[PDB]
């Protein structure tokens, strides 16, 4: 198993956990907060999952500090993840043409 | 904070006619919306989850509708048992608020 | 099961404070809330605060005055909230509520009455209520006791413990001197007494007290 | 320190600059704009960030202008600096597999 | 431009009674309200910052309540000092604006 694939696992499984400790710790960032929807885990896992891959629909998103900071390691970690993968798929490409080119 | 009116405050019907509770939110809380039954001296108990779901152990005579700001929760066939006080409450913002409640009168 | 038990009633002296109490059982979840819900006499219910036992965090209600502190004991699974600095518009009944942070309060405690006031604790006197002797019997029967000179509420009347439910009427208590009045009225089929025992039974939780009294015939 | 590395630092903290002047040149840019919601230095911070990964709740944005040249330059800034992380890890993973492979 | 509504104009309490003074804002401006006192002959002094943040050197008396459009400032125990006019004022959107004003008399 090559480290580019090793890696991208690594880094799914991360922000699985990133996403789940994202949503439970939004929640409890954001009540309190009078006006706050980020305040019960389904949709906080929902939430979790579209910030990460950046869709951002506005349903829902933090407004205090602390679950704007957790936002923010949630968005981290899903474009390094994503961008780890493709990452991977440029090594994967790349030596397959060495080999095409005899290289 | 999202106010929960819950109008009209007593509600009179007859045994085994239909009956609907209203709930009213002062802005759009999707279907966020759950319903406790408070007999006499009794602590709530919930009847209805966001807005519609079903709680087992509770009678099939009960149900819920609505979404946005508009929320009902229903009795077909009212009996003697029903009679209790109804509130609903939202969880959709912070903080979660309860209506002021209707009492049913048979 | 009961999944959340919380103390019958406290009585409390104008401006002294009091730690009210929520023990949980049954699942138990890193993710579960505690929330406390004060019911005023007459009124509607009314969302206090909450609190996660799992990190220790609490929200309060802003909209009104701040009299409380919540803390949770994990080791003992028991919620606590300190209500301090009361006054006669703090006498309530407050529940416990646990949601699972998914936005409903799927279990509650039976709730605390809490009463402010400078009176001192009065067990209640429980009195048989059976029918004088020149009364008609029916194919019913109706029998009673009758709980006088208690303070604060609430009192619990059962009849023949939990057994007897159908035929039970309890009067709300009315209050005389600082002292509370209420009886409670059982019907029993008149064949089945007294052959059968008819017992009311009267906690008052403020006191501690419980007392059984049977309902005979008058001599 | 090989390059990429190098490189994917001084991203990291050229963002972090353009998040800090961005925040700050879009409230001067949007103050002045009835209706604008961006003009208060915290959430103006928060709103940089958001663009930045390109998230975009839609809580915040700008109206006017110059306040959108400011939010071109720090979605730029973004794409630009997660994009270079992306070449670094490629480069790394590349550059394993090369001795993976005897090569 | 954001319109911000105070009502009552005046509000008569008894001295250590709890007052609430309102404030209502044309359309949502979530916590991004705060509540000024002027005394006569005085400048406007922060009381309440984002609707329920205390400000050091304010009596714990003072506090805030309120999201969305509607608001609340409330004195638990009016006393004398308390005598003034009380402001809310908005920063959600540009401009800033500022309600009417509420005078507490005892």
């Amino acid at each position: 198993s090559a480290l580019h694939w090793r890696a991208a696992g690594a880094a799914t499984v991360l922000l699985v956990i990133v996403l789940l400790a994202g949503s439970y710790l939004a929640v409890l960032a954001e009540r309190g907060a009078p006006g706050a929807q980020l305040i019960t885990y389904p949709r906080a896992l929902w939430w979790s999952v579209e910030t990460a891959t950046t869709v951002g629909y506005g349903d829902l998103y933090p407004v205090t500090l602390w679950g704007r900071c957790v936002a923010v390691v949630v968005m981290v970690a899903g474009i390094t993840s994503f961008g780890l993968v493709t990452a991977a798929l440029a090594t994967w490409f790349v030596g397959r043409e060495q080999e095409r080119r005899g290289h | 904070d999202i106010l929960l009116t819950q109008s009209p405050a007593i509600l009179s019907v007859s045994p085994g006619e239909r009956v609907s509770f209203s709930c009213r939110a002062s802005q759009s809380i999707g279907t966020d919306i759950h319903w406790y039954q408070q007999r006499t001296n009794g602590s709530p108990r919930l009847l209805i989850k966001y807005a519609s779901e079903s709680i087992s152990g509770i009678p099939s005579r009960f149900s819920g509708s609505g979404s946005g700001t508009d929320f009902t929760l229903s009795i077909n066939s009212v009996e003697s048992e029903d009679i209790a006080n109804y509130y609903c409450q939202q969880s959709n913002r912070w903080p979660f608020t309860f209506g002021s409640g209707t009492k049913l009168e048979i | 099961q009961v999944q959340l038990q919380q103390p019958g009633a406290e009585l409390v002296k104008p401006g002294a404070s009091v730690k009210l109490s929520c023990k949980a059982s049954g699942y138990t979840f890193t993710s579960d809330w505690i929330h406390w819900v004060k019911q005023r006499p007459g009124h509607g219910l009314e969302w206090i605060g909450e609190i996660i036992p799992s990190y220790g965090r609490a929200n309060y209600n802003e909209k009104i005055q701040k009299k409380a502190t919540l803390t949770a004991d994990k080791s003992s699974s028991t919620a606590f909230m300190q209500l301090s600095s009361l006054t006669s518009e703090d006498s309530a009944v407050y529940y416990c509520a646990r949601e699972r942070g998914d936005g409903y309060f799927a279990v509650w405690g039976a709730g605390t009455t809490v009463t402010v006031s400078s009176a001192k604790t009065t067990p209640p006197s429980v009195y048989p209520l059976a029918p004088g002797s020149a009364a008609q019997t029916n194919s019913m029967v109706t029998l009673g006791c009758l709980v006088k000179g208690y303070f604060p509420e609430p009192v619990t009347v059962t009849w023949n413990s939990g057994s007897l439910s159908s035929g039970v009427h309890t009067f709300p208590a009315v209050l005389q001197s600082d002292l509370y009045t209420l009886s409670s009225s059982v019907t029993v089929p008149s064949s089945s007494w007294p052959s059968e025992t008819v017992t009311c039974n009267v906690a008052h939780p403020a006191s501690s007290t419980k007392v059984d009294k049977k309902i005979v015939p008058r001599d």
